[PDB]
Protein backbone atom coordinates (compact mmCIF):
# COMPACT_ATOMS: atom_id res chain seq x y z
CA UNK A 1 0.00 0.00 0.00
CA UNK A 2 3.03 2.30 0.68
CA UNK A 3 3.95 1.64 -3.44
CA UNK A 4 2.13 3.92 -5.05
CA UNK A 5 1.41 4.03 -8.82
CA UNK A 6 3.96 6.88 -9.27
CA UNK A 7 7.42 6.13 -10.90
CA UNK A 8 10.57 5.57 -8.41
CA UNK A 9 14.22 5.58 -8.89
CA UNK A 10 15.35 2.08 -8.91
CA UNK A 11 18.36 2.92 -6.50
CA UNK A 12 15.53 3.92 -3.60
CA UNK A 13 13.16 1.40 -4.05
CA UNK A 14 15.74 -1.63 -4.84
CA UNK A 15 15.72 -3.14 -1.07
CA UNK A 16 12.00 -2.38 -0.71
CA UNK A 17 10.27 -5.41 0.37
CA UNK A 18 7.28 -5.99 -2.07
CA UNK A 19 6.45 -9.42 -1.05
CA UNK A 20 6.53 -11.78 2.14
CA UNK A 21 5.98 -15.55 1.43
CA UNK A 22 5.05 -17.61 4.49
CA UNK A 23 5.63 -21.36 4.25
CA UNK A 24 5.06 -24.64 6.31
CA UNK A 25 5.42 -28.21 5.30
CA UNK A 26 1.86 -30.25 5.93
CA UNK A 27 0.22 -33.72 5.81
CA UNK A 28 -3.82 -33.74 5.33
CA UNK A 29 -3.72 -37.57 5.31
CA UNK A 30 -1.55 -37.87 8.67
CA UNK A 31 -2.56 -34.73 10.50
CA UNK A 32 -2.75 -36.02 13.97
CA UNK A 33 -0.76 -39.65 13.47
CA UNK A 34 2.12 -37.83 11.39
CA UNK A 35 5.11 -40.04 12.47
CA UNK A 36 4.11 -41.51 15.59
CA UNK A 37 5.57 -44.92 16.32
CA UNK A 38 4.55 -47.38 18.56
CA UNK A 39 2.90 -45.45 22.01
CA UNK A 40 1.52 -41.37 21.61
CA UNK A 41 4.23 -40.59 23.98
CA UNK A 42 7.25 -39.13 23.15
CA UNK A 43 10.71 -39.80 25.21
CA UNK A 44 12.76 -36.96 25.85
CA UNK A 45 16.22 -36.94 27.65
CA UNK A 46 17.40 -33.98 29.79
CA UNK A 47 19.74 -33.36 31.88
CA UNK A 48 19.32 -33.70 35.54
CA UNK A 49 18.31 -30.50 36.84
CA UNK A 50 18.78 -31.31 40.77
CA UNK A 51 22.66 -32.02 40.29
CA UNK B 1 44.52 24.31 -65.55
CA UNK B 2 44.62 24.93 -69.92
CA UNK B 3 42.40 22.08 -70.29
CA UNK B 4 39.98 23.22 -67.05
CA UNK B 5 40.71 26.65 -69.31
CA UNK B 6 39.18 25.52 -72.73
CA UNK B 7 36.27 23.91 -70.42
CA UNK B 8 35.08 27.10 -68.99
CA UNK B 9 35.16 28.46 -72.66
CA UNK B 10 31.79 25.88 -72.91
CA UNK B 11 28.75 27.26 -71.52
CA UNK B 12 26.90 27.21 -68.43
CA UNK B 13 30.16 26.69 -66.52
CA UNK B 14 30.04 29.00 -63.46
CA UNK B 15 31.73 32.37 -62.17
CA UNK B 16 33.22 31.60 -58.68
CA UNK B 17 35.83 34.67 -57.32
CA UNK B 18 39.35 33.73 -56.28
CA UNK B 19 39.36 32.10 -52.95
CA UNK B 20 35.91 31.27 -52.47
CA UNK B 21 34.57 27.35 -52.74
CA UNK B 22 31.90 26.43 -54.11
CA UNK B 23 29.72 23.86 -52.23
CA UNK B 24 26.86 21.65 -52.47
CA UNK B 25 25.04 18.90 -50.56
CA UNK B 26 22.08 16.49 -50.10
CA UNK B 27 20.28 14.98 -46.62
CA UNK B 28 19.35 10.94 -47.58
CA UNK B 29 17.36 8.95 -45.80
CA UNK B 30 17.78 5.29 -47.12
CA UNK B 31 14.63 3.22 -45.36
CA UNK B 32 16.13 -0.30 -44.41
CA UNK B 33 14.80 -3.36 -42.04
CA UNK B 34 16.71 -5.59 -40.53
CA UNK B 35 15.35 -9.47 -39.61
CA UNK B 36 16.33 -12.12 -37.33
CA UNK B 37 15.54 -14.25 -34.68
CA UNK B 38 15.15 -12.54 -31.61
CA UNK B 39 18.54 -11.23 -29.99
CA UNK B 40 20.17 -11.51 -26.43
CA UNK B 41 20.09 -8.77 -24.35
CA UNK B 42 21.81 -7.07 -20.68
CA UNK B 43 20.46 -5.14 -17.35
CA UNK B 44 22.23 -3.02 -14.87
CA UNK B 45 22.16 -2.51 -11.25
CA UNK B 46 19.53 -0.45 -9.56
CA UNK B 47 21.35 0.91 -6.66
CA UNK B 48 24.50 2.56 -8.44
CA UNK B 49 22.57 4.07 -11.35
CA UNK B 50 21.94 7.51 -12.27
CA UNK B 51 20.78 9.10 -9.01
Amino acid sequence: TQMKSQWYFQHNIANIPLLMIRTTALTLDNYYIGSRQLSTNVTIHTLNTTY
Amino acid sequence: ESINSICLSGPGTPKIPKGITAEAKVKYSFNFKWGGDLPPMSTITNPTDQP
